[PDB]
């Protein structure tokens, strides 16, 4: 599947900020076989932390660099998986991944956003 | 007159501005002769060598008021350009505008601009380009928009009347160079590729001749109007009779009697999703998508025990079959018009609801299926004729020469190419033996005589060019191509599997003596001669609407596949690439187009596809027929002149048998000479007495009903007989008298007529026929030696007891006197049919022989991967350790000659074509496992063959059945050979009606209130106001559907019920006002009759919903209101001429169809005694089968029109185990074994197909000629 | 096929006669695992007694003295999804004259589904000394000759009254 996202994205600090992640899939989305992987990242060689997945029900796993500031603002029903958040201080910045896989669709998609904070 | 080349200068414009001033001051056609884009006419003479494409003063008088000049160009062809200033800055003389017009008006720029254009066509056919095909695309759009500069500035924008926007080929060319440049700079990808498909519609106006053939299928089509209409509001109202019949019943599934954990039914229904928990709750068949349909009646399909049948779920075939809604009633009935795929909303439908509505299918059948589509045929005919008339009336308006004399005397003589042409033959007898488990010794043998017959047709083509040398040798046609062919076997002698079947084509030698073979070859050599255009816009629609398809849904094919495929693989019909594309194209235009529609709207949407598809049947269709028409007229119109003497020079092979016979005579006289050298009263009133009696109506009507119960009682003998204990001995003896009656008759009709008189006629040896076997019968019964093997098979023939009808029945008799009329123009063209279909069956044997074997799990079917079991070898490994593991064959293929010419049967009709196909394209070789799609182009293999033998070979029957049918009528004198003679008189009568003169009108009343009414209700307003009311009650009764709420039923009752009131006024007032002149008028009785069941139907409906509970007679009885609608007819003059043909034509009909019942009763009677306990698979099943009368004379029906009879004949094929079991029991019967009889089956489902082929040419005989009739008189 | 005949009635003393119970399925696609039990009413008794009992191909027979060695399988064999459970007497004698009943217990196998069926049908022997000939037969032949014998005398009738029309006709000419 394509997966559309910004590949830049920037976010005034002490604001709200949201991660546009939007996929296009033939089949009509089932909650009960979709699989869904947040990761963060803080560069491109960096580990991979995952910090919100989608199994049956949106479970977010609360990790403490994020504390509880980030929410689901999304709809898979809808196709939009995008992430908002809540005010931010400048660590916040990096890279963000959300893997999507639909089935009965084969073939899976990665879609990357290199979040920014501006002063 | 050649003095008339003046320049165009400025004395000329100002000649010119003087003219248009005088014009002005005045204030017709301008010369078709100097018509511009026609040839110069030879007045004119040759063009003087300075003023070739130069701006030449207007040639035509009729312009020399208006301001444009003329170029004439190499091949004196006219351009006409505009005088007036280009653009309103440049002007005619300018050293750009003169350049422009001449490059134009040049040649070389035509030929490069169609080179740009087919290499553009080639390159559309990349469903995914590589990254560099830009650079090209690149070059097209630059190459384009400089032919658009140059016409820019040749012949001016808008400016004028003469100029670049007149020309309607200009508005696409500018919409595309526009959209192109225009998408650049937005730089949905499909679409704007899409519109890239435009530039193909280009080579059209760059190919010379293409225009005025288009213009032409324009123009042809517009006499399909009245047609149109008529096919649309038929399909109407049948879709309009099919959603009241069978609304939802479709939805019928089979049900778990027992749930747990408090299930209901909405509650399992409100949380499956997937066809593996769908499967749990309903009865699925084995490698079933859709639920087993199940119905309420006696006749419909029965659940299995512990499922009841209710209404729930979704229709079958994705959703898309049903008659839920007015617009999927009629998509299914313009399917069934069409009849594609048809059989198996047949089978669904009587599934569903009952085997009883079969009448609906026949009446459907009969009346839209196969008239409709008459009217259309016959419409485009006459359209074309007219056209051709048109054309035909405008066009009327030292030591070498002692070698060579002795080797020309010895080559051209008569015995020689009687010699060769007996060579021919033997080595197609040769080449015909092939077949796939072939011994060495036989590969050996077939070796030797094919080298051996290559090197004699070497030996001949050496001596004759030795003989003549090649400069006399190459000036004739056949000459040509037997050098060709001979030097192609001696290629393929150095040397694959095609070039050996290249010596096949020499078959087409003997068109020289065979007159009927000729017509195939002119035919053939029409199709790209003179009809070459025809031929190419077929062709370059056909590559448009494949570049369409692959644009618009190859992406969708494959993102979406696993919606048509569980496999998440592609299916075998796509559009994923351009190959496939085409296939599918070629399929529809074969008129199959449902299956592969379904896919297409479930992977990319239903308005897309059904636009797609109908825009492709539709236009498709139109060209095909013209190509048709086109062909079989001219071809056989042409030689109508007899312009040339039958053979003046006498051809090699009448001259050797000229003296063949001569020699023979010589031999014989000088034989015979040398062998007669060396060596009462009572008598005779008594056969008056006999013949008085049985030339008596009372004894023909008795004999006719002991023949009519004799051969009912055929009927009851079905697998049923054992429990009809009773009447299987009543029928025994009824069997016996019957015998004993037939018997008393042909000794009564022996001693009356006489011995010779008898004999002597085929009736009365039919007759003798019958009876001598029921006697035979009869006495080896009687003597004990009842089941005695041929005796016991004798029974079987107590079938063509039906037949002792046709010489009592004048409808049925007439008929069969024209059958027997044109039986041997029948046989030549089956004769040169079966020759030009050897050369594909032998072709087939060579390319397919043995590789359409494999190795496969006999659970599922399915073959098993490649990867493993590569072989049979393996696949026999295999079979030793497993056990549900078969090395299998397809029952139809290609092993020899014979099963060759069933499978190009099947692919010529259409059937068994999918399943041979997939054979074919996977096959890899002898031993070796198919791989899926190895063989991808063999496809192109039945798509020439499906052209080829299939319609030229279908236009050569054609043309000759309608010549033989003409020149028959013209025997009998202008008399109809389809009716009788009391029919004769009826059809004259009936005549009169489509002639009447209008009558007086109706005196108005002598009273002062019903004068006014009379005025009132004696208007066209009033028609008019009636005909909308019509209309909105049509549309009310469109509106309805299934699962609609009560609301809506009540509203739409109510609104049915003012409708009822108003009809019934107007039927006062005309009443009130035209008093008892009313009842005169055959509409306005039919009005009458109209109104009154519409009364009595809303009222009895009540009574069949209020007390009475009848679901089925209250559907029946709600159909009363379709009679409202069918009075549409009444203000349509362009379709009650249409109908009035149909009514004229049903005389002729009627005994055809008589005709066609009782073969099909004899048929039925045969199936019934043979196939009745074959296993059940394929085709074959729970209600669809040879049990019982009733089913088979639902299967005949069904295979009348050639639908599902591989389906049907396929379970007979079984001979063998394990595919049948020799020696099962059948509770209830003595028989056993469900195996079937191979050939048996084959010469039963070949003649039938064959026998109501001819019945059906024969009912388009009837129609086309009631058509001509009423369209001329 | 599978066409459910039904059972004759009438059995002469000292031959063999085989008594008839048929069962098909609604639909012959289907799976099953059948037996079937009998049960005998002898005329002048009030009481179904069972006699036999056959399943996974073997006939387990009562201890009853008017069937003890008189009864053979004529059913379907060789598979365990019976629709013919017919039975054969070999030597009839006047003890197998009475009321019949053919339990037949089928039990389908469905996807994911199991139904547990049964039918019962009723068969009724009456023992005879000889055989007598069906009525139907009876009135059947004796239509055929009469018919046969009407026939002929109206077209030797018809025969007659022509030709002696025609000799007078011609006489007269
Ligand atoms: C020269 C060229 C001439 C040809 C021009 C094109 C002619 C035809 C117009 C086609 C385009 C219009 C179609 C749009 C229909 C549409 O988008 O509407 C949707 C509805 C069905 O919606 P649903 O949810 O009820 O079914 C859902 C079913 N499930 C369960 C699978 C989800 O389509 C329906 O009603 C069924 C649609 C049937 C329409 C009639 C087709 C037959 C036409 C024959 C014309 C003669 C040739
Ligand atoms: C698909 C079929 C759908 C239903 C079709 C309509 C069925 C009902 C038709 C009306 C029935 C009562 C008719 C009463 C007599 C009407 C009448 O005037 O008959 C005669 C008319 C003649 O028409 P025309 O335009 O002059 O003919 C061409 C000129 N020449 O010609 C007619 O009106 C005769 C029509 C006969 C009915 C059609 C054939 C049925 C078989
Ligand atoms: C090709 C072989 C292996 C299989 C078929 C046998 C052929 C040797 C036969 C099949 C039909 C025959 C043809 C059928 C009829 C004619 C027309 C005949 O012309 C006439 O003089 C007859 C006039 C007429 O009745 O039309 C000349 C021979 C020819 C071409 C025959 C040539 C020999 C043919 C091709
Ligand atoms: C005009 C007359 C003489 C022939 C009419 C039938 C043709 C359309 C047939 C005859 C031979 C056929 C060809 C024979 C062999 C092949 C190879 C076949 O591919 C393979 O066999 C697979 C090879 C591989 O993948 O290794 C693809 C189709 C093609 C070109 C066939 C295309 C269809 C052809 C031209
Ligand atoms: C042109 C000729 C067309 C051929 C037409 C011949 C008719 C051929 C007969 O048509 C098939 C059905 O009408 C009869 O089968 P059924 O099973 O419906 O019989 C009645 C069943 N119930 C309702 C009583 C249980
Ligand atoms: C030309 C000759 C054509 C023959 C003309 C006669 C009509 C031929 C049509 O005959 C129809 C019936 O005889 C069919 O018989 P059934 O299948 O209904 O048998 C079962 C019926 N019962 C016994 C259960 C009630
Ligand atoms: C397996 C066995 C298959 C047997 C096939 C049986 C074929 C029989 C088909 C019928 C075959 C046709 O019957 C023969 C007659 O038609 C031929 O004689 P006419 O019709 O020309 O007689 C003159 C007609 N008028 C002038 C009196 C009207
Ligand atoms: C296949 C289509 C079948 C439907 C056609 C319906 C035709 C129904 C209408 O038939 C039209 C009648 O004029 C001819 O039928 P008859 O054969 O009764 O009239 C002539 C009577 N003689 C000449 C035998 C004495
Ligand atoms: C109009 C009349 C035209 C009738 C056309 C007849 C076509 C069919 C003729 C040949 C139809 C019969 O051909 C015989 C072969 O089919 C033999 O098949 P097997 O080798 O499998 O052996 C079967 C034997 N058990
Ligand atoms: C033939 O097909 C059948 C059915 O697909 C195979 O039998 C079972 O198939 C299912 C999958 O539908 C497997 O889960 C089972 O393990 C199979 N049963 C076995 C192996 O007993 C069967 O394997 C196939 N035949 C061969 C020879 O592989
Ligand atoms: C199917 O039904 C039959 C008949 O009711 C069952 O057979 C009975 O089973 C019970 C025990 O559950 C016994 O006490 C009876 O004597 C049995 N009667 C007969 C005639 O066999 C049978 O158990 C059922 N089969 C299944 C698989 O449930
Ligand atoms: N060989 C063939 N037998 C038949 C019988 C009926 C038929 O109807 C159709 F509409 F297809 F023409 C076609 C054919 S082709
Ligand atoms: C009825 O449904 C309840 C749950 O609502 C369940 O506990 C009970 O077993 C069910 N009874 C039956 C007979 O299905
Ligand atoms: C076939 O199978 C049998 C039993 O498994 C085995 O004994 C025999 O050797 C096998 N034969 C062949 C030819 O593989
Ligand atoms: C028949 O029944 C009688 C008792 O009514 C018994 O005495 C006799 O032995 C029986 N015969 C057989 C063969 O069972
Ligand atoms: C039946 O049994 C009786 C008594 O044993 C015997 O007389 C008779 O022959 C037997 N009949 C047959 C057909 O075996």
């Amino acid at each position: 599947m394509e997966v559309t996202v910004p590949a830049t994205l920037n976010v005034l600090n002490g604001s709200d900020a949201r991660l546009p992640c939007t996929f296009n899939s033939c089949y009509t989305v089932n909650h009960k076989q979709f699989s869904l992987n947040w990761t963060y990242q803080e560069c491109n060689n960096c580990s991979e932390e995952m910090f919100l997945q989608f199994r049956m029900k949106i479970i977010n796993l609360k990790l403490e660099r994020f504390q509880d500031r980030v929410e689901f603002s999304g709809n898979p029903s809808k196709y939009d998986v995008s992430v908002m958040l809540r005010n931010v201080q400048p660590e916040d910045e990096g890279i963000y991944n959300c893997y999507i896989m639909n089935p009965p669709d084969r073939h899976r998609g990665h879609g990357k956003i290199h979040l920014q904070v501006l002063m | 007159g050649p003095q008339s080349f003046v320049h165009f200068t400025k004395q000329s414009l100002a000649l010119i501005e003087q003219r248009i001033a005088e014009r002005k001051s005045k204030e017709p056609k301008p010369s078709s002769d100097l018509e511009a884009g026609k040839q110069l006419p030879f007045i004119y003479g040759d063009i003087p060598p300075g003023m070739v494409s130069e701006p030449l003063e207007d040639l035509d008088p009729y312009y020399a008021d208006k301001k444009t000049f003329i170029v004439l160009n190499k091949g004196k062809t006219i351009f006409r350009f505009n005088a007036t200033p280009a653009l309103y800055m440049l002007s005619p003389f300018s050293p750009l505008r003169r350049i422009s017009i001449k490059i134009l008006v040049h040649s070389l720029f035509s030929m490069l601009i169609m080179c740009t254009i087919l290499t553009n066509c080639i390159f559309m056919t990349m469903n995914n380009p590589p990254d560099w095909t830009k650079n090209v695309e690149y070059t097209f759009t630059g190459i384009y928009t400089f032919e658009s500069l140059v016409k820019i500035l040749a012949r001016g924008f808008c400016v004028g009347e003469f100029t670049f926007l007149r020309d309607p080929w200009n508005w696409l060319d500018f919409v595309v160079i526009v959209f192109a440049y225009l998408t650049e700079f937005v730089n949905n990808v499909s679409a704007l590729r899409t519109f890239r498909v435009l530039r193909a519609l280009k080579t059209i106006s760059v190919i010379p001749g293409l225009k005025t053939i288009v213009g032409a299928l324009i123009q042809s089509v517009k006499k399909l109007s009245d047609v149109m209409i008529l096919t649309v509001f038929c399909l109407s109202v049948f879709a309009l009779i099919g959603l009241q019949l069978f609304m939802g019943n479709l939805k019928h599934k089979c049900f778990r009697n027992s749930l747990e954990n408090n299930e209901t039914l909405e509650s399992i229904m409100n949380t499956l999703e997937s066809e593996e928990d769908f499967r749990k709750y309903f009865y699925y068949l084995e490698g079933s998508k859709d639920a087993l349909l199940c119905g309420f009646s006696t006749d419909s399909g029965q659940c299995p025990e512990g499922y009841t049948c209710v209404k729930i779920g979704r229709n079958p075939d994705y959703g898309y079959t049903s008659f839920d809604t007015f617009s999927w009633a009629f998509l299914a009935l313009f399917r069934l018009m069409t009849q594609d795929y048809w059989e198996n909303l047949y089978q669904q439908t009587l599934r569903a609801a009952g085997k009883t509505y079969m009448i609906f299918f026949v009446v459907v059948i009969f009346l839209g299926s196969f008239y409709l589509i008459n009217l259309i045929l016959a419409v485009v005919a006459m359209a074309y004729e007219e056209q051709n008339q048109a054309n035909i009336e405008e066009a009327k308006q030292p030591y070498w020469i002692k070698f060579k004399k002795c080797i020309y005397f010895i080559v051209m003589d008569p015995f020689v190419d009687l010699a060769i042409t007996i060579c021919i033959v033997l080595n197609t007898l040769f080449m015909a033996m092939e077949h796939h488990p072939m011994t060495e010794e036989f590969k050996n043998v077939l070796a030797i005589g094919n080298l051996v017959f290559t090197g004699i047709f070497a030996a001949e083509m050496v001596l004759k060019l030795i003989a003549m040398d090649p400069y006399e040798y190459f000036q004739v046609g056949w000459n040509i191509f037997d050098s060709l062919i001979v030097t192609l076997s001696l290629v393929e002698l150095f040397l694959l599997s095609v070039l050996r079947s290249f010596r096949l084509l020499r078959v087409f030698k003997l068109a020289k003596s065979w007159p009927t073979l000729n017509m195939l070859i002119k035919i053939i050599g029409n199709s790209v001669g003179a009809l070459g255009n025809l031929t190419l816009v077929l062709a370059i629609i056909v590559f448009i609407f494949a570049v369409v398809g692959m644009q618009l849904f190859g992406k969708s094919y494959k993102e979406c596949v696993c919606k048509i495929n569980d496999d998440c693989t592609l299916p075998r019909w796509h559009m994923n690439d351009f190959f496939h594309s085409f296939l599918i194209v070629f399929r529809v235009l074969c008129g199959e187009w449902i299956e592969t529609m379904w896919d297409c709207m479930e992977v990319a949407g239903q308005a897309m596809c059904l636009i797609v598809y109908m825009m492709v049947m539709v236009i498709g269709n139109l060209v095909v027929l013209n190509l048709f028409l086109a062909l079989l007229l001219s071809s056989f119109s042409s030689d109508n002149l007899t312009a040339i003497e039958e053979d003046p020079d006498a051809n090699n092979l009448q001259i050797a048998v000229t003296r063949i016979k001569k020699g023979i005579n010589y031999v014989k006289q000088t034989l015979r000479e040398f062998i007669l050298k060396a060596f009462g009263k009572i008598w005779w009133n008594i056969r008056k007495t006999c013949y008085k009696i049985v030339e008596h109506s009372w004894f023909e009507s008795f004999i006719v009903l002991m023949i009519l119960l004799s051969s009912g009682a055929l009927a009851f003998e079905d697998i049923y007989i054992e429990r009809k204990k009773t009447i299987k001995i009543i029928l025994e003896y009824a069997d016996k008298i019957f015998t004993y009656i037939f018997i008393l008759e042909m000794l009564l009709k022996w001693i009356a007529y006489g011995y010779k008189t008898y004999f002597t006629n085929a009736w009365c040896w039919l007759d003798f026929l019958i009876v001598d076997v029921s006697l035979v019968t009869l006495v080896a019964n009687t003597l004990g030696y009842s089941d005695l093997g041929p005796i016991k098979s004798l029974r079987t023939l107590r079938a063509l007891r039906p037949l002792r009808a046709l010489s009592r029945f004048e409808g049925m008799r007439v008929v069969v006197n024209a059958l027997i009329g044109a039986i041997p123009s029948i046989m030549n063209v089956l004769l040169v049919c079966l020759i030009f279909w050897l050369i594909f069956s032998i072709m087939g044997v060579n390319l397919f022989a043995g590789k359409f074997y494999e190795c496969i799990n006999t659970t599922d079917g399915s073959r098993f991967p490649a990867s493993q079991v590569p072989n049979r070898s393996e696949c026999f490994a295999l079979m030793n350790v497993s056990q549900n593991v078969r090395w299998k064959n397809l029952k139809v293929n290609f092993d020899n000659v014979g099963l060759g010419y069933l499978s190009l049967l099947q692919v010529a009709t259409f059937k068994g074509w999918t399943i041979i196909m997939y054979a074919a394209v996977d096959s890899v070789n002898v031993d070796k496992q198919p791989k899926y799609e190895y063989s991808l182009y063999m496809y192109i293999y039945f798509v020439v063959f499906i052209i080829f033998g299939s319609f030229f070979t279908l236009n050569l029957f054609i043309g000759v059945i309608i010549d033989n049918f003409n020149q028959q009528k013209k025997k009998l004198g202008g008399q109809d050979i389809f009716m009788t003679e009391e029919q004769k008189k009826y059809y004259n009568a009936m005549k009169k009606l489509g002639s009447k003169k209008p009558q007086k009108p109706i005196p108005r009343p002598g009273n002062k209130i019903q004068g006014c009414i009379f005025d009132l209700v004696t208007n066209q307003a009033f028609d008019i106001s009636i005909m909308v009311l019509i209309c909105l009650n049509m549309v009310t009764m469109m509106v309805e559907k299934e699962g609609q709420s009560q609301h809506m039923t009540e509203v739409l009752y109510w609104i049915n019920v003012v409708f009822i009131i108003l009809f019934t006024g107007e039927c006062v007032l005309k009443l009130i006002s035209l008093r008892h002149y009313y009842f005169t008028v055959g509409w306005n009785i039919f009005d009458f009759v109209v109104v009154i069941i519409s009364i009595v139907g809303m009222f009895l409906a009540d009574l069949i919903e209020t007390y009475f509970v009848s679901p089925t007679l209250f559907r029946v009885i709600r159909l009363a209101r379709i009679g409202r609608i069918l009075r549409l007819v009444k203000g349509a003059k362009g379709i009650r001429t249409l109908l009035f043909a149909l009514m004229m034509s049903l005389p002729a009909l009627f005994n055809i169809g008589l005709l066609l019942f009782l073969v099909m009763f004899i048929y039925a009677i045969f199936g019934m005694s043979n196939f009745a306990y074959v296993k059940k698979e394929d085709g074959i099943n729970d209600m669809f089968n040879f049990e019982t009368f009733g089913n088979s004379m639902i299967c005949l029906f069904q295979i009348t029109t050639s639908a599902g009879w591989d389906g049907l004949l396929a379970p007979i094929l079984n001979s063998k185990p394990p595919d049948c079991d020799p020696k099962k029991v059948h509770p209830g019967s003595s028989v056993e074994g469900d195996c079937g009889n191979p050939s048996v089956g084959i010469f039963y489902f070949v003649s039938y197909i064959i026998i109501s082929f001819l019945v059906v040419v024969n009912m388009y005989i009837a129609v086309i000629l009631e058509n001509f009739s009423v369209a001329t008189e | 096929g599978c066409v459910e005949v039904d059972s004759e009635t009438e059995a002469v003393y000292g031959m063999t006669f085989k008594i008839l119970c048929i069962s098909c399925k609604r639909r012959s696609e289907t799976n099953a695992e059948t037996f079937t039990e009998w049960t005998f009413r002898q005329k002048g008794t009030e009481e179904f007694v069972k006699i036999l009992r056959y399943e996974n191909e073997v006939l387990q027979l009562e201890e009853d003295e008017r069937f003890e060695g008189r009864v053979v399988w004529n059913g379907s064999r060789g598979t365990k999804d019976l629709q013919d459970l017919s039975i054969f007497i070999t030597n009839v004698t006047y003890n197998h004259s009475g009321d019949y009943e053919c339990h037949v217990y089928r039990l389908l196998f469905f996807e994911n589904y199991e139904h547990n069926t049964s039918v019962v049908k009723k068969i009724h022997i009456e023992v005879v000394d000889k055989a007598n000939r069906d009525m139907a037969s009876i009135v059947s032949e004796i239509m055929m000759y009469v018919l046969i014998v009407v026939l002929t005398i109206w077209l030797v009738a018809e025969m007659i009254y022509c030709y002696k029309k025609i000799a007078a006709a011609t006489e007269t000419a």
